[PDB]
RNA sequence: CGGUAAUUCCAGCUCCAAUAGCGUAUAUUAAAGUUGUUGCGGUUAAAACGUUCGUAGUUGAACUUGUGCUUCAUAC
RNA sequence: GCGAUCAGAUACCGCCCUAGUUCUAACCAUAAACGAUGCCAGCUAGCAAUUGGGUGUAGCUACUUUUAUGGCUCUCUCAGUCGCUUCCGGGAAACCAAAGCUUUUUGGGCUCCGGGGGAAGUAUGGUUGCAAAGCUGAAACUUAAAGGAAUUGACGGAAGGGCACC
């Protein structure tokens, strides 16, 4: 059954990034997906994505750019306090310079470089670099 | 059959013929005489070979010469074999032959309403 | 003493002997075929040291009875930002290493050295993390702060002391006794560092001179201009 | 305009059966195929493939050496055109065998170093295409539907199995290399014929003499 | 790349693929500089001013770089009325 | 070390397939893993045709042939050399060769 | 290695490593991505139950107040 | 049990046949029970067939008639399956369109299983069976290799060639 519905947009972006596609058709559009790509959109790792609506679940057609390498998804959502947030930024993020760990804190989905500013902690969602 | 020709008789037969086909004869006995001129040899049975092989192929260049040789006289004839034969053109002058579905492509693309007629 | 000035064979090395290219990374800029080591004797050669890593013998079973030929490794690296790797088999150990040092020079590639966490003062280690696999060994290069030197096995520490990478973290899986697959694994990891689209490289270039365009006259002339 | 299609040429393009494409399409090449008849006549777009020529023409200039553009062929029906194509432009004609590999050369002081390979067929002339994969080479290939496109930029979809198609397009190349700062006085009608890139007959060559001087005695 | 005291520090900047944005690896030997030159709009008369295109091996080895020229051809308007 | 893509021969989604006795050793070998040869051979073999058609009654009658579908164990068609030992790049072919003529043993 | 010219044995000369320290045993930890959650492996190297059903257990799609609009504190 | 064969032959080959083979009634519960590849889900490419079902002929053909049911061909689509072609993915390789997306210390759930080779599927206990046996299942001891895939050695008892009076 379709277990993790965040996850296989990120294995359809990453899979279709590698072959170098320019547009990507996700299915079926969580509002955690759109909150995730908007985090990937403020940093320009993604185009402007359009949500072709059904009355079923939603479908997204995403425009790809070609700036990113890997969007993954940390299943299960491990509970990540602020103190062990640094543990993950060594692991998932390939340099201290760039890269992002998206996590759901309670004050809205933000990456670690916002939640380490707003002093929030939450559960982890995914990453990208 | 069983008297094949080695490399030296083969690799010298070309290099004298494409150079000195001119003022060269078919007569092997005088083709025996010309090998001491246009090259050198240490021994006379090699001139029994290297003249014998060129004369065992000398008539063969008249009748459909094989590859690997440039006689320097057929290529200047090949300029005339680069002949334009007049006057091959559009055959039925348009041509009127069309596949009857790309006649649309002769109209949807081309503004030429010229006579390309349906042949099924 | 040269004692023999190299002949321009290709059109590329024509230009470096005629001096129309005076920068080594120009051929790296368009990814040219660098197929004469007499190219890199011009640009570098000052500060290019050879180290061998193994002179691993290797044998074949003929009918009476064996025959040994020598797969000598050699490793050249300009001490800041260029590295190479050389492997060849021959009947003598001298005619491997006199010719292995050729085969390392032909594959000399540029290193990207990046700041670990704070961009101050001539970046040192590596911009990202890179794995190079060559047959079941895969060395996983990782940045480190200033002043902690190259921690590895002693072999690819020699691949990085001569690469200009200053302070690196490494970890190597697999049969790490096979030296061919442990040199080449790091070589295919060091050379990777300029093939990874860090977000620093998004604004593009004017995108080209392509020096066969920029110098189409000297290759149009057949006269071998000297100097 | 003058850089547009100029439909006197399509009157000649029907003659070389450029509309006739092969049966099997190969999805890279489907962007040029207009449509198909029943039972395997895949009719390509004719203005696409004419627009490729001026695109190929806009590519073939800005190579300041006309020497350094290697025209090649392997098939002999593509050979009489190609060496005669190098008569007017100063390209190097490569008819037949390549001797792989050309890449540390033998006698020649300068190299046989190309800079834009161009090739009548990607199927059968596959050898130096995949040998153009080493020395940074743009390759224009005359294509049919069934064609590889590996290391190909650009393709030119014509017919590439008739004697007349390759007989046409090299004359179609011959115009636009000279129309575009090649000084043919801006697309006037041609002093050279548009059929010299043809077999006078299939081999063996019958006794069709130079300008066909007929024998008064039998 | 560049440190705080405004320096493009290490060695160079590689060209990116003009088709799908990827980097040109510094040993890419199915790489290209494709210099399509423009033309006078009236008749013939090739003008100076080319259009330089860079196309990586990863795209040409797919074979999908006949059409990936055309997108860079059409968006630059070099091939026209498409 | 797997030698064939299909292993033995050709068992795609059946689970298990019926056996057949080999023609000249009577070995239980299966149906798809069986070198099937199918002969249509004349009854006089090509030299008595000029002798039977003397003593024919009719207008040459033309004579019948045999019709049998012979199965072989894999050894009993390497030993008979119906089928031998292809190369490693020619174990991958099924479609060629005859390439010369109409095949004999019919004839 | 030693099977009668021992770069390993018994020595002598020499030489090296640490040094008021050094060797030996068992134990333990790191090496060990050879117990692996981070992090292993299972076509052929050890390793996918003969098959499917199925409670325990583990794991389960989408949707249910979101940016607007005006101002100032505020980067310039 | 014969008859041969062989140095012997409780074997292969040859003859005779008995339990068995076969049908219902149960037991047994294993196999190279193999795709040596658990299962549910998504993605990443061509091309050729090919079994069902759907659909368009702007196809032929059947004659009941130009027809219409039937067949074929062409076009598209599901559910696929089998082959090839290749990675422009992985792998120790042989290879694999999954054995790929297992990325750089990686993450779609879930279960079963492996930890140098032997000893040993043994010993012993429990449990099932009429029994054969099945499931569970060690250690003392021994040991530095055992194993995988591939190269090069036999134009050494295997095919296909090609020579000479050692």
């Amino acid at each position: 059954v379709r277990m993790n519905v965040l996850a296989d947009a990120l294995k359809c972006i990453n899979n279709a990034e590698k072959r170098g596609k320019r547009q990507v058709l996700l299915r079926p559009c969580s509002k955690v997906i759109i909150k995730f790509l908007t985090v990937m959109m403020k940093h320009g790792y993604i185009g402007e994505f359009e949500i072709v609506d059904d009355h079923r679940s939603g479908k997204i057609v995403v425009n790809l750019t070609g700036r990113l390498n890997k969007c993954g998804v940390i299943s299960p959502r491990f509970d990540v306090p602020i103190n062990d947030i640094e543990k993950w930024t060594n692991n998932l993020l390939p340099s201290r310079q760039f890269g992002y760990v998206v996590l759901t804190t309670s004050g809205g989905i933000m990456d670690h470089e916002e939640a380490r500013r707003k002093h929030l902690g939450g559960k982890i969602l995914g990453f990208f670099f | 059959m069983g008297r094949v020709r080695t490399k030296t008789v083969k690799k010298a037969a070309k290099v004298i013929i494409e150079k000195y086909y001119t003022r060269l004869t078919l007569d092997f006995h005088t083709n025996k005489r010309i090998c001491e001129e246009v090259a050198i040899i240490p021994t006379k049975p090699l001139r029994n070979k290297i003249a014998g092989y060129v004369t065992h192929l000398m008539g063969r260049l008249r009748h459909s010469q094989v590859r690997g040789i440039s006689i320097k006289l057929q290529e200047e004839e090949r300029e005339r074999r680069d002949n334009y034969v007049p006057a091959v053109s559009a055959l039925e002058q348009d041509i009127i032959e069309v596949d009857a579905d790309t006649k649309e492509m002769l109209k949807l693309l081309d503004f030429h309403n010229i006579r390309g007629l349906q042949l099924t | 003493e040269d004692s023999k000035e190299w002949v321009p064979v290709t059109k590329l090395g024509r230009l470096v002997r005629e001096g129309k290219i005076k920068s080594l990374e120009e051929i790296y800029l368009y990814s040219l075929p660098i197929k004469e080591f007499e190219i890199i004797d011009f640009f570098l050669g000052s500060s290019l040291k050879d180290e061998v890593l193994k002179i691993m013998p290797v044998q074949k079973q003929t009918r009476a009875g064996q025959r040994t030929r020598f797969k000598a490794f050699v490793a050249i690296g300009d001490n800041n930002g260029h590295i190479g790797l050389g492997v060849k088999c021959s009947k003598e150990v001298a005619t491997a290493i006199r010719g292995a040092i050729i085969l390392a020079k032909l594959s000399v590639v540029p290193v990207r050295r990046g700041y670990w966490g704070n961009k101050i003062g001539k970046p040192h280690t590596v911009p990202c993390k890179v794995t190079g696999k060559c047959g079941s060994v895969s060395v996983r290069l990782i940045p480190a702060p200033r002043g902690t030197g190259i921690v590895s096995a002693p072999v690819p520490k020699k691949l990085l002391t001569m690469a200009g990478i200053e302070d690196c973290y490494t970890s190597a899986r697999g049969s790490t006794g096979t030296l061919g697959n442990f040199a080449k694994a790091t070589y295919a990891a060091i050379a990777k560092t300029y093939a990874y689209l860090t977000p620093d490289l998004w604004k593009e270039m004017p995108l080209g001179s392509t020096p066969y365009q920029a110098y189409s006259d000297f290759l149009s002339k057949p006269t071998p201009r000297l100097h | 305009d003058i850089l547009s299609l100029k439909e006197d040429d399509i009157t000649k393009m029907l003659v070389a059966t450029t509309h006739l494409g092969s049966e099997n399409v190969n999805f890279q090449m489907e962007q040029y195929v207009y449509k198909r008849r029943a039972d395997g006549v895949n009719i390509l777009n004719l203005g696409k493939t004419w627009e490729k020529l001026q695109l190929a023409a806009r590519a073939i200039v800005a190579i300041d050496n006309p020497s350094d553009i290697f025209v090649i062929s392997s098939r002999p029906i593509g050979q009489r055109a190609v060496l005669k194509f190098a008569k007017y432009t100063d390209t190097t004609p490569i008819a037949g065998r390549f001797t792989p590999g050309a890449f540390t050369n033998q006698i020649q002081p300068a190299f046989r170093e190309p800079r834009l390979l161009v090739v009548t067929d990607p199927n059968t002339d596959h050898q130096p295409i995949m040998e153009a994969s080493y020395v940074n080479i743009p390759v224009i290939a005359f294509t049919n539907t069934d064609s590889p496109l590996r290391y190909i930029d650009i393709a030119i979809p014509c017919n590439n199995k008739s004697a007349h198609s390759i007989g046409l397009m090299w004359w179609l190349l011959a115009r636009e290399v000279l129309r575009l700062r090649g000084t043919i006085s801006r697309s006037v009608e041609w002093p050279v014929v548009v059929d010299l890139f043809f077999y006078r007959d299939p081999e063996e060559a019958e006794k069709e003499e130079a300008a066909a001087k007929e024998l008064l005695p039998p | 790349m560049q440190n705080d005291a405004g320096e493009f520090v290490d060695l160079y900047v590689p060209r990116k693929c003009s088709a799908s944005n990827r980097i040109i690896g510094a040993k890419d030997h199915a790489s290209i500089q494709m210099n399509v030159v423009d033309v006078d709009p009236e008749t013939g008369r090739q003008t100076d001013g080319s259009k330089t295109y860079a196309i990586c091996g990863a795209i040409r080895r797919m074979g999908e770089s006949d059409d990936s020229i055309l997108r860079l051809a059409k968006a630059d308007g070099i091939v026209s009325k498409n | 070390t797997k030698k064939r893509r299909n292993g033995g021969r050709n068992k795609h989604n059946r689970g298990h397939v019926k056996p057949v006795r080999c023609t000249n050793c009577a070995r239980c070998v299966p149906k798809d893993k069986a070198i099937k040869k199918f002969v249509i051979r004349n009854i006089v073999e090509a030299a008595a045709v000029r002798d039977i058609t003397e003593a024919s009654i009719w207008d040459s009658y033309v004579l019948p042939k045999l019709y049998a579908k012979l199965h072989y164990c894999v050894s009993c068609a390497i030993h008979s050399k119906v089928v031998r030992n292809r190369s490693r790049e020619a174990r991958r072919i099924r479609t060629p060769p005859l390439r010369s003529f109409p095949k004999d043993m019919a004839r």
